[PDB]
């Protein structure tokens, strides 16, 4: 009752977030300088971290 | 600060007006050089610049603007521009295009388009309705380019005898065929002397080739 099992589903999770965390600290200092009308929603994203 | 302003004027007054702006020996550079460090100078105070230029596509998707500086090549001050701005407003080879700028932020080497103001001397809201070369249907010219000044000059008479030997229109055909050394220079001169004159309301470009 006090230890829990975590499946594959879970940890993916996890790392899953610990990427997205990296790919979030990314893209927030990306959107530092990004103005209106002089970029797509996809450069600012990479799939290196996740 | 604008590109054309430091496009046209000689290399002289780049020298003394970077000998004022407190700069290295700029004598020891390039035109491309000169005004790539005086424009780098000047956003150095804090000003948002702006410039102009011909746009040239790249096989990599991003365009650049060159400048009749540098004949329209690669240089250092060539303002690059995203594919994805030639997308929205519909960019392509030979649009000349002029708006804000600034210098190649940190790490980059080109200067890049913030703000596009002018497509073609025209509004960028209207750039979009434009109509294709390929499908347009082509005619015969109507409209007469009248070359003859009507001064009587001396050389004026190589005018003249245009209008009496081969007459020319809008959108003309036309082939010089002539020997070597037999007086075409002379003659495209005047040419566009007189076009510049009598009709100075259509642009008038010329090509030399080696
Ligand atoms: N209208 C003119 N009046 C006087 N001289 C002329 C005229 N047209 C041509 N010439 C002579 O011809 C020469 C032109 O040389 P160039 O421009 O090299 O001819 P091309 O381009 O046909 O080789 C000049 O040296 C000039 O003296
Ligand atoms: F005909 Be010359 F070589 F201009
Ligand atoms: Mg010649």
């Amino acid at each position: 009752g006090n230890r829990r099992i975590r499946s594959v589903g879970e940890m993916a999770e996890n790392q899953f977030r610990v990427g997205l965390v990296r790919v979030e600290r990314a893209v927030k200092e990306r959107l530092s300088l990004g103005d209106l009308d002089t970029l797509m929603p996809q450069d600012m994203i990479n799939a290196k971290p996740i | 600060m604008n590109l054309t302003e430091l496009k046209n004027t000689p290399v002289s007054e780049l020298i003394t007006l970077g000998e004022n702006m407190g700069l290295e020996n700029l004598a020891r550079m390039r035109k491309q050089d000169i005004i790539f460090a005086i424009l780098k100078q000047h956003a150095k105070s804090g000003e948002d610049i702006f410039g102009d230029g011909v746009l040239e596509i790249l096989q990599d998707g991003f365009g650049f603007l060159r400048s009749a500086d540098s004949s329209y090549l690669a240089g250092p001050d060539d303002i690059y521009v995203s594919p994805s701005q030639i997308r929205r407003f519909n960019l392509r080879t030979g649009d000349t295009i002029s708006g804000k700028i600034r210098p190649p932020k940190e790490g980059e080497r080109y200067f890049a388009l913030l703000k596009v103001n002018e497509v073609n001397f025209d509004k960028p809201e209207n750039a979009r309705n434009k109509i294709l070369f390929e499908n347009l249907t082509p005619l015969h010219a109507n409209s007469r380019l009248r070359m003859e000044r009507g001064n009587g000059s001396t050389e004026d008479l190589t005018a003249r005898v245009l209008d009496l030997a081969s007459p020319i229109g809008r959108g003309q055909r036309g082939l010089i065929v002539a020997p070597p050394k037999a007086g075409k220079t002379m003659l495209l001169q005047n040419i566009a002397q007189s076009i510049a004159y009598n009709h100075p309301d259509c642009v008038l470009m010329v090509l030399l080739i080696d």
